[PDB]
DNA sequence: TTTATGTACTCGTAGTGTCTGC
DNA sequence: GCAGACACTACGAGTACATA
DNA sequence: TAGTGTCTGCT
DNA sequence: GCAGACACTA
């Protein structure tokens, strides 16, 4: 059996705060915290793939590289987190006497903290309150609403936004020069369009294009990965004629091997996030789409149900 | 810095197993006199005092006085890995983050060198103070332990009365009674099985069940213990150590 | 003089820059919508020049900015009191025409000297710790011969004493007066209290929102009086077993360190400080009932600190303790404290920014200090330009209570064209999902008690109510499908829409009455209890009766009334044996007799009939059966 | 509070085994 | 060798959550 | 001792 | 939304 090369996602993970791209203000604040060293308790939130945990790891590394092994406790969802296995370990780490430089503190990184139990957070409240002189906490979650109110009170909230096309493009070009691979601008814009702000998705798609075809062009990119189904569903719902929506549905979803339940859930999400049409129209569409969703969930998943849902969308849109 | 070579490990293991039940984070102080440790439990009602002289160590060597505040759960976990004939040896470096304790076997093949991380306990000064006690009665530590266990078979009611210049333990409880009258512990045959009371007008006192229940768990160190009672001072149950002393301060419930 | 300038402005009887701090001493109330700046943006520009923006119209209000449409209470209040009104067109020239400092108007002069006094007290205490910092540094240097500035700002700037707290002065003094007089109530055996009424309550309770200072206030009150603080928390277990083995022995025992710390008269006692009572997430294995038992019997002062009191988990704390409520403090004290902190930290923020910072953080002082510490690293100028970005970056998304959810959901503004752009549909879905277990019930309770403002042209209120009720029924069907054997919990957003968003979008507007709690819970509990009693009496009379429990109430029970109550009414006690004969025939006990009477409705209610029966007649009936 | 499976967590208790002691 | 004395795993009861 | 400004519980 | 209590100012 042959060994595998390191994926481009983890090979080109940033090790310093200057290589990470995106929210310039947040990264500049992180670098000023780096210089000062008095890092407060922080919560980092955003949609996946925009550089949340890598920024925390880079900050910890630059803060205490010599003591990353000693005075950094990286607990996470893969590790067992509960009431006792958290309170005992974190209390032992926070009370542990370790000699830092005067501006450095031990860092307890709670990666993927949105899945934590509420009682664990309640104990963490007093842990942070008591041992803030020696240890500092750094949460990182996708959804910041799961963390209880007092923890968000005793923390510095750092919100991460999805990257614009310019930053993902800059990182893609940097990785392309590092890897020395041929590309076309059309393929790069296709990769950016498919990524939708997710840098990890962009890296995965670029690596797949390079390893499957060799030339990063639009044709190869669309060969390996399809256009996202939210966009095709959005243009299916917004089409004028019923025949146009019916044929879009059939060709681009039914003949592409997309499950009916996936199509209905995507339609619900798009209609919830749709903006150009009026609110009451969206509410009526959501009501009838949910009726179709109930029909699908009860077992009747066919093309006829989706066609009927589209017909009801058009009967609502044309105003009787 | 600290090189406290014990002759063997049984006495230290007994000490830790004795006072580990009550307190959870003791603060050892390293001095040329020896080892000083004052510990207060989570309820702020019971205090533990350790004094171990340089005679109790084979080859003790301290250069500068260093504070070594370690946990007792982790210390017990480490000390359960040690034999009996081996020689325990506490080692501390300059400005020590962790304390190194190693066991040397007479088989001359086995060196078990466990390093224990040190906690950051708040710097509390020596609050101890010489005090005069109204009642001071002593008896063999096993006898006191079993009598106190019999008293603590009941919930919390303990009574000691010194009427007619004779010591009776007429204790009560929620359901049942623990009124075990003890005979005057005098025996010329065994000098250790003796009693001695300093009167100073004693009346009575009531303690807590878990308090003395944790006091009597350190019975292994001393053959007899001097129970002390004071009206306006914290109580004292001082065990006798060959090179130092071991006393457990306590506040009588009111 | 501001008043002279305001007179020259042409009022209404139906944008450029300006000098800094020019609207000082001026009260601004916003009504309607303005063509150029929306209400939030105009309020930002209103506060840009140090003008207080009250949320309610008053008689002492100086000038009101008028828009297009708002609450009818504001429209009727402005007309009758003849208050000065200036439109948005006059607002633009107000900024350029008003000179700095607000002129020499009486209101402006009073506001400035109060603002100067706020800056004066800020400077007075700025060097208080600086002198203290020099004091400890000299003492620390002497001790070294014979860590600071690397600490969280919420810790170094903690209130040293009770005079450094910000807000809740009355609650703090109430707690201090309860603690200082606990021994007096102990001498009186907690029988008679004082004027305040804290004497009877052995233990005091603290509850309030996060960050306002409950823990700090309790610790400072305990420390000032000289007591020994015995504190527990959620970091260690506080179940029944270790509560019985822990602080239970501390109820009548003193500090061992108390003797060795000594004039002090309270240095040898315990003040039990249980922070985070909400961490006892146990109905039975939790220690909430155990803490109630401590409130019953304890020989030492005891204090509890929690955040929300009204949870069903913490129900046994209803009438147990001196309930001391903390609240969000007003912006002036935090303004002074932040001025002191900013002076001490060599970074400057505008004084008017502090109000927006407090409004963003919802009265969380500690989070305000955290915000200041985070911003001050790179952005050293917290001013008019950065405040919007700071607010929209650090906005606190606090989950809403059910009543606030209902009030927010039945508003006609968020379903308008302009309103829905700011508050999108996903926002309404999240608003439902804050309290999804109670939201549909709260919508159904009071969706027909509000005056609609989103009515379609030609659509009456009753038609909108009918549509909302139809969608509520559809949402109920979806809810039954969700909570069933299949457990289709992926279907939750459809239920969200159908049960809260669509019904409210048809009848949204202004509430005619008040937000009422759902009546379905109490009526459902009553119906379940009545079903239990119906089953009990049905199976008591099961023998000889060929009729199920449904037919018992509909048919049999009305006939039993005229065999078991009419003899009591038409002949009194003379038919005591006949009633017992019928009651014994169907294996009916005395308890079943009272149970049957409560099943009737309308004109057959027997509660008044039994009451009118003399007690002598009813007394014999009970005795004969026994 | 009702809601009706399945999952995850937490706690408490009962057995189950091994180490000290006489 | 036998009876405790201990710490250990395992089972059972109860609470809480379930879409972003 | 009496007008606002504002935070808060209603089950 | 409907009170209801706690403040600052008068
Ligand atoms: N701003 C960024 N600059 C550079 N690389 C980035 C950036 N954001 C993501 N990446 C890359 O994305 C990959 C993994 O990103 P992560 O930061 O681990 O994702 P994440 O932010 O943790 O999101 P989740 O919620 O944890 S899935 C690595 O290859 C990173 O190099
Ligand atoms: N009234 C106040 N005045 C000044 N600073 C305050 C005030 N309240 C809180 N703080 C600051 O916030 C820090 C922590 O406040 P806490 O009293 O711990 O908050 P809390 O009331 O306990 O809320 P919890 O317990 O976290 S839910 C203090 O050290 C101060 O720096
Ligand atoms: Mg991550
Ligand atoms: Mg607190």
């Amino acid at each position: 059996t042959l060994s595998l090369q390191l994926p481009w996602v983890e090979k080109y993970r940033p090790q310093v705060l200057s290589d990470i791209v995106g929210n310039k203000e947040t990264i500049d604040r992180l670098q000023q915290i780096a210089k000062d060293g008095n890092m407060p308790h922080m919560i980092i939130s955003g949609m996946p793939g925009i550089g949340k945990t890598t920024s925390v790891h880079c900050l910890a590394h630059e803060l205490l590289g010599r003591s990353y092994a000693d005075g950094v406790l990286e607990l996470n969802a893969s590790d067992d987190r509960g009431i006792d296995v958290v309170r005992n370990q974190i209390k032992h780490f926070a009370q542990k006497k370790l000699h830092l430089p005067p501006g450095k503190h031990k860092i307890v990184i709670l990666d993927e903290a949105d899945s934590m139990t509420a009682g664990a957070q309640q104990a963490l409240r007093r842990t942070m309150e008591l041992y803030s002189n020696s240890t500092r906490f750094a949460f990182a979650c996708n959804q910041s609403n799961k963390i209880i109110e007092p923890l968000q009170s005793r923390c510095a909230i750092l919100r991460y936004s999805k990257l614009s096309d310019e930053d993902v493009l800059k990182r893609l070009l940097q990785i392309i020069k590092l890897e020395d691979v041929k590309y076309t601008n059309d393929g790069l814009e296709a990769i950016i369009f498919t990524a939708e702000g997710d840098m990890r998705q962009a890296i995965n798609n670029l690596q797949s294009t390079v390893a499957g075809h060799g030339l990063v062009n639009a044709d190869n990119v669309f060969k390996i990965v399809d256009s996202p189904h939210p966009l095709i569903v959005k243009k299916m719902l917004l089409a004028s004629n019923l025949e146009d929506s019916i044929q879009i549905l059939r060709t681009d979803l039914w003949k592409k091997g997309y499950s009916s339940i996936d199509i209905v859930t995507t339609s619900f999400r798009v209609t919830k996030n749709l903006a150009q049409v009026k609110e009451s129209v969206r509410l009526e569409m959501i009501k009838e789409i949910g009726l179709t969703h109930m029909r699908i969930l009860e077992g009747v998943g066919t093309y006829l149900q989706l066609a009927s849902m589209l017909a009801k969308i058009h009967k609502l849109n044309n105003k009787a | 810095m600290l090189e406290a070579k014990f002759e063997e490990a049984s006495l230290f293991k007994r000490i830790i197993d004795g006072f580990k039940d009550c307190v959870q984070l003791v603060n050892f102080q390293c001095k040329e006199d020896g080892i000083i440790a004052q510990a207060v439990d989570d309820s702020r009602v019971l205090l533990v005092s350790l004094e171990i002289g340089v005679e109790a160590f084979q080859e003790y060597r301290c250069d500068h006085p260093v504070t070594l505040g370690m946990d007792l759960t982790s210390l017990s976990k480490i000390l359960r890995c040690g034999n009996n004939t081996d020689t325990l040896t506490l080692i501390a470096d300059n400005t020590p983050d962790s304390i190194i304790l190693l066991f040397e076997d007479t088989k001359k093949d086995r060196i078990a060198e466990y390093s224990l991380k040190l906690m950051d306990i708040d710097a509390d000064f020596l609050k101890i103070e010489e005090l005069q006690y109204d009642s001071t009665l002593s008896l063999p530590s096993s006898e006191f332990s079993k009598i106190v266990r019999d008293l603590s078979q009941l919930s919390d009611s303990i009574n000691i009365m010194i009427t007619k210049e004779t010591i009776k333990f007429v204790a009560d409880g929620d359901i049942g009674s623990g009124s075990v009258i003890i005979k005057p512990f005098v025996d010329m045959e065994h000098p250790e099985t003796s009693i001695k009371l300093e009167m100073d007008q004693p009346v009575d006192l009531t303690f807590g069940a878990k308090y003395l229940l944790d006091i009597i768990k350190g019975s292994s160190l001393s053959d007899r213990v001097g129970i002390r009672l004071s009206s306006e001072a914290p109580a004292l149950f001082q065990f006798d150590l060959k090179s130092g002393f071991l006393q457990f301060f306590l506040a009588p419930k009111f | 003089t501001a008043q002279d300038v305001l007179d020259k402005i042409p009022s209404l009887d139906l944008f450029p820059e300006g000098k800094p701090n020019c609207l000082l001493g001026l009260t601004i109330v916003f009504t309607g919508v303005l063509p150029t700046l929306e209400r939030g943006a105009s309020e930002a520009l209103a506060k840009r020049y140090g003008a207080r923006v009250t949320k309610s119209i008053s008689s002492k209000t100086s000038v009101v900015v008028l828009g297009d449409e708002a609450g009818p209470k504001k429209l009727e209040k402005i007309k009758q009191l003849k208050i000065k009104a200036i439109d948005e067109e006059g607002f633009k020239q107000l900024i350029a025409g008003m000179p700095a400092e607000g002129g020499d108007g009486e209101a402006a002069e009073k506001a400035r000297r109060k603002l100067e006094e706020q800056h004066n007290i800020a400077t007075k205490e700025a060097e208080l710790l600086v002198k203290k910092e020099e004091e400890r540094s000299k003492k620390l240097a002497a001790t070294r011969v014979s860590r600071e500035e690397d600490k969280l700002w919420t810790v170094k700037y903690a209130p040293t004493n009770l005079q450094q707290v910000c807000g809740n002065k009355g609650s703090v003094m109430k707690l201090k007066n309860w603690l200082a007089n606990w021994e007096n109530s102990k001498k009186n055996s907690f029988k008679h209290a004082g004027k305040d009424g804290s004497g009877v309550f052995r233990a005091a309770m603290l509850y309030g929102p996060p960050g306002i200072g409950k823990t700090t206030a309790a610790h400072l009150v305990a420390q000032e009086l000289g007591y020994d603080i015995l504190e527990q928390n959620a970091s260690d277990v506080r179940s029944k077993t270790l509560l019985n083995a822990g602080v239970k022995n501390a109820l009548d025992n003193m500090s061992v360190v108390g003797y060795f710390k000594h004039q002090n008269l309270n240095g040898k006692h315990f003040v039990i400080i249980m922070d985070e009572v909400d961490g006892m997430s146990g109905g039975d294995r939790g220690g909430v009932g155990q803490l109630a038992q401590f409130c019953r019997k304890t020989s030492t002062p005891l204090i509890l600190i929690c955040n929300e009191r009204n949870l069903p988990k913490m129900r046994p704390f209803d009438r147990v303790c001196l309930d001391i409520q903390f609240r969000r403090p007003d912006a002036n004290s935090i303004k002074s404290r932040l001025m002191t902190i900013a002076i001490r930290e060599k970074f400057k923020l505008d004084p008017n920014v502090i109000d927006r910072l407090i409004q963003t953080t919802r009265g969380d002082i500690r989070q305000v200090i955290n915000l200041l510490s985070t911003i001050s690293t790179t952005t050293k100028t917290i001013n008019h330009e950065n405040i919007n970005e700071i607010s929209k970056a650090w906005e606190k998304n606090i989950a809403l209570k059910p009543f606030d959810i209902a009030h927010k959901m039945l508003d006609g503004q968020i379903y308008s064209d302009i309103g829905s752009r700011n508050f999108t549909l996903n926002d309404k879905i999240a608003l439902y999902f804050d309290d999804f277990d109670f939201t549909p019930l709260m919508i159904q309770e009071n969706y027909l008690s509000t005056r609609p403002s989103v009515l379609k042209p030609g659509q009456s209120h009753l038609e909108a109510v009918a549509e909302a009720a139809n969608c509520i029924s559809l949402g109920d069907i979806v809810e039954k499908k969700i909570r069933s054997s299949e457990q289709l919990w992926s279907l939750l957003p459809l239920h969200a829409v159908l049960s809260s968003v669509y019904p409210a979008s048809k009848v949204a507007g202004h509430m005619a009455g008040r937000i009422n709690f759902t009546a379905w819970l109490g009526q459902n509990s009553k119906s379940a209890k009545y079903y239990r009693l119906l089953q009990e009496i049905h199976y008591h009379t099961r023998l000889g009766t060929s009729t199920d429990k449904i037919g018992l109430r509909l048919d049999y029970l009305p006939t039993f009334r005229k065999r078991l109550l009419d003899p009591f009414l038409k002949q009194g006690a003379d038919a005591i044996s006949s009633v017992i004969e019928v009651m014994d025939d169907y294996y009916l006990t005395k308890e079943d007799w009272d149970s049957i009477m409560e099943f009737f409705v309308g004109p057959d209610v027997t509660t008044a009939i039994i009451k009118k029966i003399p007690a002598t007649v009813k007394s014999g009936f009970t005795r004969k059966y026994n």
